[PDB]
Order: C-alpha cells, then structure tokens, then sequence
C-alpha cells in the first residue's frame, strides 16, 4: 500500500499541529491508566504490608486524581482525533472533486458518473475513517507498551527485563501473523466483490438469462466464485485464529515468569510484594491494549484498495488545456473548417474518424448523417473541445480552436448533447444556464422557440415548476425541448445539436428548425442525426461511413449522387 | 422494520443445525477453554500468597506459634499489623519454600499453555462451521434466484433484491460469527468471572456490579443525545452525494454554459457543512468509551481501595485481592463493547429475515417435461386475456395467428401490450383463459426451458455482463468457437465499431471508456441473439437506438434472409416495419386492425391517421 500512505501524508499535512496534540495527549492517558496499578502498588506497600490504615484511604485521593486526569485527557484526545480526521476527508474530496472538474470527455467517461461518485463521497470516508481509528484506538498500542516498558522501569527497574523480553515477542509474533494475513486478506475483498458482482449482473439480466435457458451456466459459474470465496475467507480465518491465543499466551507465560523472577527477587529483599500486582496489571493492559487494537486491523486492507482508486483519479493529467498564448478574437462568430481532422482512441485499430474535411459559411446550416457507429457521434465534441484531434485541423473563423481559449469558445457555442439533462431545482434555474439574467419574458422565448411553451405555461406556478434531480419528471421530446430552451437563450454564434431532434416527433422538430430559422437567422447551425425529415432545410449535408466522409452536397444533389445517402433516405418513406 | 426478532432468531440458529457436530464441539470448547483462564488468577494469587506469606513471616521470633506472634504484635499497639497477620496463614522463622511457589507456577503455567491450544482450536472449529454455513446459504439463494417468477423480480424497488442477496447475507455472516465467538464468550466472562469474583470478597463484587447500570445508562444516554447529529450529518452527507451526482452525470453541461465556478462554490459551501455535521457526530459517537472506560476505574479505585483496607483487617488475603483486580479487567472489557456487539446484532438479524422471507417464497409452475420441438412456426394465438394485476386488464381478447415463414410485425402507440406480449410469449408471465399454441402443440404444457431455448429474444433494452464484448457475444452459444462469433457479429454490424474501440472484441464492457453507444450496447445484443441460431426470432423494439438504415439491414439479413424461420418484429419507426408480411395494429390489447401495408394503408384506419405522424408530419 505505497498510495494509500503517499495519499495519507500529503493531505494530512496542514492537520500536524492536531495530531501533534493527539498523541501527547493519548500518551498522558495511557500513562495514567498505567499508573493506577503503579499507585495501588504503593496501596499494598504502604498501607498493607505495615498497619498503616489511614494511607489506604488518603492514596485513594491519588488514584481518583489520576482516573479524572485520565478521562479529560482521553475526552479531549477524540476532540482532536475526530476534528484532523474530518480536515482530512474535507480536503481530501475538495481536491479529488477539484481535480476531476478538470476532467476531459474521455476522461470523465473512462471512469464514469457514477464509479466517480463513488470515489469522492463514499470512498474518502474509508481512509477518513481510518485516521479518527488510527489516532484515536490504534496508537493506544504501541503507547501502552513502549510507556508501560517506561514505567517498569520507573517502578523497581532490576525486574523490568521481563516487560524488554516480553513486548519484542508480542509485536514480532504479531507481525508475522499478520504479515501473513494481510495478503490473503486484501485477496478475499476483490474476491467478495467477484460475487456482489455476479449477483447483481443475473439479477439486472434474469429476464434473458431465462431466454437463453443458460441456467446451467449461471449457478455453476456462482458455484466457482462462492467456493472460491469461501477458501479465502476459510483461510484468512486460518490466520485470524492464531491472533487471541498467541498473544495471550505471550502475556500469560510472561506473567508466570513474572512471579517465579519476583520472588526470586523478594525473598532476596531487593524487591516489594505490591511491584508484582503492578506488573500484573502491566501485562493485562498491554494485553488489551493489543488485542482490540490488532481485531481492527481489518480496515487497513479496505482502505488501502479506497486509496487506489482516489490516487487513480487524482493521477490522471488532463490532455485539454488552455494554451499559454490564447487567441482572443473580439467575435468568434461561427465558421468551422474542419480540415482533416482524424481522431483515433490510443491504441485501437481504426479511427473513430479520418479524413474528415469539411467547412462551413458564416451563417448557413450544416447536417452530418451517418449509420450508428459511423463516426458523426464524436464529431460534435471536437468543435467545443470534449476531445482533442490528433491529426488534422478544425478552426473557427480565425484559428485552430486548440490555439483558443476554451473559455471563450464555450461562450459563444449553444451545445445541445445527445441526452437532455436538467438540473435540480425549477425551470427557471434549469433553463436559466443559457444566460443567467434573462428577464422574464426572455425566458418565454426559449420555450416558444423550442416548442416548450405549452406544458410549462400550462402549470399554477408559471415557469417555475420543481424539476428532479435529472429531469426525470420530463419524460423525453419535454426533456429534449427543455434542453433546446437552455440553448435557445444565449444567442450563440454556433447552435450544434448532436442528436437532439431524434426524441422528438416529425412535427414538433420542424416546428422547432423553423423557429430557428425564423430567429437564428445568421447563426451557424451544426445538426447531428439519423433522421432524414430534420435534415432536408439543410444548407448542406454531408454523409460519413466507417469514418471517412462519403459525399458533401445538399439534399436533392446528394440523393442522386451518393449511394449510401440514398438508400439511407430509402428506409424513410411510408 | 425488524418485525419479528424471537423466529427469526430460532430460524437462523436452526440453519446451523446440520454443523450441530462442529457448533457442539465450539460451545463446550469455548467453557473449557475460558473457565481455565478464570481459575488461572486464582492459581497466580495462591502463588504471590505463598510469596507474601513467607516474606512478612521470616522476620518474626523464630519459635513462636502463630497466634503467640498475632498477640505479641497487638501488644506493642500494633492493632492493624496483629489483623493483617490473624488474616494469612503464616509461620514465623519460616522463608519463603519456593518449592510450592515452584509447583503453584508450573500448575499455572500448564492451564495457561492448555487454555491457548483449548482456544485456536475453537477459532479454527467456529471459522469451519461458519464458512460451511454460509455457502449453503448462499447456495440456496442462488437456486432460489432461478426460480422465483418474473412476476417478483419486477414487482420491487430497484435495489431492493439487489440489497438482499448481497448487503444482507454480510450481514448474517457478521453476526453469526459475531455471537458464537465474541458475545457468548463475553457472557461466559461475566459469569464464570462473576461467580469466581464473588466466592472471593462478595462486598467487592458489589462495588463492580453496579457499574453495569452506570456504564449502560451513560452508554444510553450518549447514543439517545447524539441523535439530532448522527442524523443531521447523514442527511447532510446526502447534500453531498446528491449534488456530485448531478455535477458528474450533467459535466458536459456544466462545463458549456460555463458554471464551472457555480457549481465548485456551491460544493465547497456543502462540504464545509458536511465537515461541520460529521465533527459532532463523531466526536460525541467516538466518546462512548472514554465515559465507559470512566467508569472502570472508579470501580477499580474502590476496588483497590477497599480491597487494601481489607487485607489490613485481615478479612481477606492479598493473594485473593491480586486476583479480584484481573477480574476486574476481565469483567469490564465485555461492557466497553456492548453496544458495538448489539447494533451489529440488531442489524445482521434484521437484515436475517428479509432472507427467509425471500427464500420463504412461491417458486415458479413447475413445469412439465415434454420438450416440445417447433417445426415451422405457427405461433397462432386463441383469445389471449392476460392481465398483470386482477381489476387492469392490460391485453384483451386477440387472435394474431402468424405462419410458418412470414414476419409478423406488430405497431401501435407506447403502452398498448407488445413487451408484455413477447412477455406472454417467453412464458415470462402465464396467459389466462387463452390458448398460444405454437406449431398447434400449446406451450402452457411444456417445459420452460425448451421453449425458451428455441425462441430466441432481443428487448428494448440491453443486458452485458461483466466481460469482453466477445464474451457477451458469445453468451447465446458458448460452445462456440471465434470463427463462429466474429462471423455471426459481422451480420449485427459490431464489427464496424468494435475495431474503433481501443481494444475491440476485449473492451470489457464493465468498466469502459463510455465509448460505446446506446446503439452500440444494442448491436452487441442482436450478435448474441444471432449466435444462438433461433428458429422464432423476436425483436421486441431492439433496433430502438440504432440507425433505422441498420435496423433495415439486420431485419433484412437476420429477419427476412431466413426462409426458414418466422418472426416478431415489435418497433416504433413504420419506415423499417412497411412492406413486412402482416402489420398488426394495437391499442392496448383488441388488435384493432391488420394485414400487409398497402391493404392496411389504403383503407383509411388507425394505421392511415399513424403513418403521418411520421411521414406526413402533421400532429
Ligand atoms: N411487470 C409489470 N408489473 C406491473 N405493471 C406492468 C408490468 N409490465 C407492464 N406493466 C404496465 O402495463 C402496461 C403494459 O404496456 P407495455 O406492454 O409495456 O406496452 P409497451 O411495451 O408498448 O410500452 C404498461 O403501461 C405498464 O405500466
Ligand atoms: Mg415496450
């Protein structure tokens, strides 16, 4: 686990001077739980072995003095144990959260939207939660045998060889224990995880599981990952079984010992009877001190596996980036050219998309149509910069856009994805992202132009109806003409929809081209879809197969000419 | 809400009756084992007697009796030295005889090597028989999985089930090997080292028994006041992951329409919060034993205490005042931990019942075996009246006969019965009072298995595994090799795009780039379907995110190419579904109306008003 402790000492750091009172603080407790027996030592010598009545009583003042300087301490070490732990865990999610902002397209969807989340709110809480159990509960190890080694000596140090033989046999037979059981036991989570993971892809598919009749495959491939599971668990087992008595057979042989080595000594007049109970007590509270401390050992493998996957995002450098000389045009008023550009995923056979070159006037309209798979998909995403061309050139009306401020091309570009997303919250703080200080009738534009006016007008509360967290209150054309809405009002430069008019219907799309064509009358247009009925007002079409671009023209010089294009529109008519 | 706690307790404990011969052997393991480090104190306390005895007893007049010594100590006005000498049993002139100190610690040390061997063996016994009892468990889950109706599956939440095979069996796992190995012995140590406590001094076991109700009600009363912050940070943490959730899912839009700065301020004004809720959750939840803890030294204090001033009286011994102080420890260990053994008891037998419960369940018809062969295809249906839930009929009486070698295709608008009817079909669900015989033979007497394995079915929506795209293909046929699932994936089109993923045919569709499309997932699908080599094929609106020029050429090569074999073809685009042997229109069961689309358009209909919705534009 070299992540977990290079992710555990770097944002930790401003929390030293936290820590710092933590463990000063859980070593004044652990050596005044220690002291008891030291006292009562004195109660046995003092008060015991002469008559000495009232120094029984008036050595109970010390042993109650101690036992409340034990709790404010023990109290006020959790106060500061459980407040760097929650510093810790609060910076740690601000940075993977600030890190994964960052993110590209491609990054962002290699590790996903919810395997994400997952890493920043429930997968910080492993390791958050391993510091207020390390500083708190786990150190009181160590210290109570490294002081109780301190007090032994304090306290008739001619016998305090025992506690120096006694501790380096409990933590060396302790470190082979569980030497050996932190492999097998780091094995059996991604083992156990190997069965979660089965069981919840034949519950989503037991419906084609069924179909299939492949039943015999399933519960003899279950067969294979629950024997296999319970053999690293039977045999991590194997290990935590020789944890209780090893260790307490270290502390009962060294207590035996500890009486045979003391009277040897008090029969020759150099020791006192009260030093044994002392001792005695030693050993029980190292004894405890390591048992519980070792039984919670359980989540250093668990969070050394959190670890990896935070330090897998935050070591993932982003490859889109604001270059150091930014062109800054005073318009950026829409001209794509895209020359030649050829994305290709790293390491895969075949382009994504390859000598694509297109170009496209100041205020015309473009529409790219393809089969499923056939490249147009991800060339939407190279306009704004969600992915980065590796050979060729795209530029907008004066420059590479990768030689453009991000920021900037951002501003002028109404993006509508495949998908329509909504935000938490109302309509007028969902479509209010175009522009932020529309005022309220601008707002009614939007939903006019993109055919939205009519079910949200129809609602008490105007446009201000509550919105899920994904929009999911909007089943789908709602959704996707909410989402046309947003873009509707920024008066961009560069409309470009990727997919957008394919949730809805034949009517309500052309009704929604034609208030675009009645309002964006010099904005550039970039239409994205499968459809043929959305793409015959196109100032020019153009069709890509397998990537490479198979025809530019527009719709009647382009159904006569490019075979794929015409029978695309074949599959089209009733 | 854990409605029932004494069956369900019964139930599960009854579950470890076949591991009766290992659960026997680990309950009389663990006394043995336990009453030997109980008595061990006390064979220690003997020993450091004998030491105390001889050490104050060797600097007396060598001579004397006893009671001459206690009432030559009186005399001189030592009172409370003459007590703590009448309370041992010494001999004056006498050392210390170190060969019963000797023998004492040899007894001691061979209890105490026993009682380490007594024990690992009742781990590894314990370890043996819970890890055989869990996989029966779940083993019998798994068989219960494939059994259950469909009519279950899809009648819960959408983690519920999920939550209950895999989040719920940790749980009995937990705590059955939670209360075999760590309550029960933590009662025999409040037993044992409570009846060894008290033959011993029973006033100082009074003073240790009365901080059970004070370590209980400060324990109680820590966890009921740190409830208005144990939940205001749950909820505060749901702020968190409901805001990450949707500044993930939607960061393409957040980064266009740039509220890059909005969106990271709003969350750094909830994670300062969420900071804030969970500090006194864990602060005032972390300090339940430090109080616990508290109150084990004020007992211990009173213990020495009174332990010392009654040795000086000579009521009792020191060596019995050595022991009672590691009865002490011993007895206030299991309570540090109480409630961290009885919320994790609750839990693991609350999340205990919700098993039985499912494996308490109807299982599906029983089948009967007659693996019935189709020969051509006559898929014809008689008056078929399903209904999913008594008093909603969901399709009505309907007539669709189909024939050996056509495609059927059945349209109609969204929830009008057709991924309910292909449902009917894979006998997903039962049909009532109608016939669905297939091939004139019914398939409501036949087996399952057999039908369903002859069919062969894509959906609306996708199912891939956890595994390579060659994997999943190879899912519908596993005896088959790449040169017949490269084959039949080149006439579902994935060739074309798997080879633009980085690693085609190995892309391990679990954890991927997202660059594979809702389309793509779908023709991955139809390649499964096509590897199986179906006599009756179904595409129950699978070409749905696809491009409606590939939905024409698979249901051309896969769907009409194949003279031999009928089948359904269930989707919403008319453009692929004109001209395709016996359109079927249908308005929520009552097939309204039918036959080949130029019969079925040049007749004015439901079918004439719906094919401009699409072509004619006008809605
Ligand atoms: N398993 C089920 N449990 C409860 N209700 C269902 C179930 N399946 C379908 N329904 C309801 O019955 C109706 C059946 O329509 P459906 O067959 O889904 O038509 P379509 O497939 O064209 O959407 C749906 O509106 C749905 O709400
Ligand atoms: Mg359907």
């Amino acid at each position: 686990s070299n992540m977990l402790w290079a992710l555990l000492r770097q944002y930790v750091r401003p929390y030293r001077w936290l820590l710092a009172v933590v463990a000063v603080l859980q070593v004044i407790s652990n050596m005044a739980s220690l002291y008891l027996p030291t006292v009562n030592a004195a109660i046995i010598d003092d008060g015991v072995a002469k008559g000495d009545t009232a120094r029984i009583v008036e050595l109970g003042a010390v042993m109650l003095g101690v036992t409340a300087l034990q709790v404010v301490c023990a109290v006020g070490a959790v106060f500061f144990g459980a407040r760097a732990a929650t510093g810790f865990g609060h910076d740690l999610r601000a940075a993977v959260f600030t890190h994964v902002t960052t993110f590209s397209a491609e990054e962002a969807g290699r590790f996903g939207a919810a395997s994400l989340l997952t890493r920043t709110t429930n997968d910080v809480g492993h390791i958050q939660q391993l510091v207020q159990l390390t500083v708190t509960m786990l150190i009181t190890a160590p210290i109570m045998s490294i002081g109780g080694i301190f007090m032994a000596l304090h306290q008739d140090a001619g016998l305090s060889w025992l506690l120096l033989v006694s501790v380096p046999v409990l933590g060396l037979a302790n470190y082979w224990i569980i030497r050996h059981l932190m492999p097998v036991f780091t094995r059996m989570q991604s083992l156990i995880d190997g069965i979660n993971r089965v069981l919840r892809d034949q519950l989503s598919g037991i419906r084609v599981i069924r179909a299939f009749a492949r039943e015999p495959l399933e519960r003899v491939r279950f067969a294979e990952a629950n024997q296999t599971l319970s053999d690293s668990a039977l045999e991590a087992g194997r290990w935590q079984a020789l944890m209780l008595p090893v260790t307490t057979l270290v502390i009962n042989v060294s207590s035996v010992a500890l009486i045979w080595f003391g009277g040897l000594r008090i029969d020759a007049g150099q020791m006192q009877v009260g030093s044994l109970i002392a001792f005695l007590a030693y050993f029980m509270q190292i004894l405890m001190a390591v048992l519980m401390a070792t039984f919670m050992l359980v989540i250093f493998p668990r969070a050394a596996v959190c670890a990896d996957r935070i330090g897998e995002v935050l070591s993932t450098q982003t490859a889109i980036t604001n270059p150091a000389d930014p062109v800054r045009p005073a318009a950026i008023a829409g001209d794509i050219g895209v020359h030649d550009a050829t994305f290709c995923y790293p390491g895969a056979d075949r382009p994504v998309l390859q000598d694509v070159s297109f170009t496209v006037p100041r205020g015309t309209t473009t529409a790219v149509v393809g089969s499923t798979g056939s490249g147009k998909s991800t060339l939407i995403s190279l306009i704004c910069r969600l992915y980065d061309v590796t050979s060729g050139s795209l530029r907008i009306d004066g420059v590479d856009v990768r030689d453009l401020d991000i920021e900037q091309l951002w501003s002028a570009i109404g993006l509508v994805p495949q998908r329509g997303y909504l935000f938490s919250g109302t309509v007028a703080e969902n479509l209010r992202y175009g522009r932020a200080d529309a005022t309220d009738d601008e707002m009614w534009e939007a939903l006019r132009v993109a055919a939205a006016a009519d079910f949200v007008r129809a609602h008490p509360q105007g446009l201000d109806m509550p919105v899920a967290q994904g929009g999911i209150n909007f089943s789908g054309g709602q959704r996707q003409r909410l989402a046309i809405a947003r873009a509707v009002i920024r008066r961009p430069a560069i409309y470009l929809f990727d997919d957008a008019f394919s949730a809805l219907d034949v009517h309500t799309d052309a009704r929604v081209r034609d208030a675009l064509r009645e309002v964006a009358a010099d904005a550039t247009v970039v239409i994205v879809s499968q459809r043929i009925s959305t793409v015959i007002e196109a100032d020019q079409v153009v069709v890509i197969d397998d990537g490479r671009v198979v025809g530019i023209g527009t719709h009647d010089t382009l159904l006569a000419d490019c075979p794929i294009y015409a029978e695309f529109a074949e599959s089209q008519a009733l | 809400r854990t409605r029932d706690f004494k069956g369900s307790a019964i139930r599960l404990a009854r579950r470890l009756l076949p591991q009766r011969a290992l659960t026997l052997a680990v309950i009389l393991l663990g006394v043995g084992g336990i009453a030997i480090g109980v008595i061990g104190p006390r064979i220690l306390g003997h020993a450091t007697d004998l030491l105390f005895n001889g050490v104050i007893g060797r600097e007396l007049p060598a001579g004397l009796t006893k009671e001459q010594a206690v009432e030559a100590a009186r005399a001189r006005g030592d009172g409370t030295f003459a007590d703590l000498l009448s309370g041992m049993d010494i001999v004056p002139g006498q050392g210390v005889d170190f060969g019963a100190v000797g023998r004492t610690l040899a007894l001691a040390l061979g209890l105490y090597l026993v009682a380490a061997l007594l024990v690992w063996v009742q781990a590894r016994l314990l370890n043996v028989t819970v890890q055989r009892t869990m996989v029966a468990l779940r083993a019998e889950v798994q068989e219960k999985i494939h059994r259950l109706p469909l009519s279950y599956f899809d009648s819960r939440q959408r983690g519920e089930v999920l939550s209950r095979v895999t989040n719920d069996v940790d749980n009995i796992q937990n705590s059955v090997s939670m209360t075999i190995s760590q309550l029960l012995t933590s009662v025999l140590t409040v037993f044992a080292v409570l009846v060894m406590m008290l033959t011993i001094s029973p006033l100082l076991t009074l003073f240790t028994v009365v901080t059970v109700p004070a370590s209980l009600w400060v324990t109680r009363w820590i966890t009921r006041r740190s409830q208005p912050l144990f939940v205001a940070q749950w909820r505060n943490t749901g702020r968190l992951a409901a805001h990450l959730e949707e500044t993930y899912s939607g960061f393409t839009i957040v980064k266009t329409f740039g509220h890059r700065e909005a969106a990271a301020g709003k969350f750094a004004e909830l994670n300062s919060e969420t900071q804030q809720s969970s500090f006194g959750a864990q602060f005032f939840s972390g300090l339940v034993s430090p109080a616990t803890m508290f109150i084990g030294n004020l007992s211990y204090v009173a213990v020495a205490v009174v332990g010392g001033l009654q040795v000086a009286t000579g009521q009792i011994t020191l060596g019995s005042i050595q022991a009672f102080i590691q009865y002490v420890r011993q007895f206030n260990q299991p309570l540090t931990q109480v409630a961290g053994m009885y919320n994790t008891l609750q839990s693991g037998i609350a999340s205990a019942e919700r098993v039985f419960d499912l494996l308490d369940t109807e299982e599906e018809s029983a089948d009967s075996p007659r693996r019935a062969d189709v020969r051509t295809g006559r898929v014809e249906f008689e008056h078929v009246s399903f209904s999913y839930v008594p008093g909603t009929p969901v399709i009505e009486d309907l007539s669709l006969v189909a024939e050996p070698g056509s495609t059927v295709a059945i349209v109609g608008p969204t929830g009008a019965g057709k991924t309910t009817l292909v449902n009917l079909l894979m006998r997903f669900y039962d049909v009532d009072s109608g016939r669905i015989t297939i091939d004139g033979v019914d398939i409501a007497s036949v087996s399952r298995e057999s039908l369903r394995a002859s069919i062969g079915m894509v959906l609306q929506d996708t199912w891939l595994f956890a595994g390579t795209i060659y994997d999943n293909i190879a899912y519908g046929r596993p005896d088959a090799d790449e040169d017949e699932v490269i084959e039949a994936a080149t006439a579902a089109y994935v060739d074309r795009f798997v080879h633009t993923l980085p690693n085609g045919y190995d892309t391990r569709v679990d954890d991927d780039g997202g660059a594979i499309s809702a389309g793509e997932k779908q023709l991955i699908t139809i390649a499964r379907a096509v590897l199986a080599r179906p006599k009756l094929l179904v595409l129950d609106e699978a070409t749905s995110s696809v491009d409606t020029r590939t939905e024409l050429l698979i249901a051309h090569a896969m769907a009409e190419l194949r003279r031999d074999r009928t089948s359904f073809i269930i989707a919403h685009r008319l453009s692929t579904i004109r001209d395709a042997d016996l359109i079927l229109v249908m308005d929520s069961g009552r097939i309204i109306e039918r036959g080949t689309h130029e019969e079925l358009l040049a007749r004015h209909g439901r079918y004439w008003e719906m094919t401009r919705v699409h072509l004619g534009g006008i809605k």
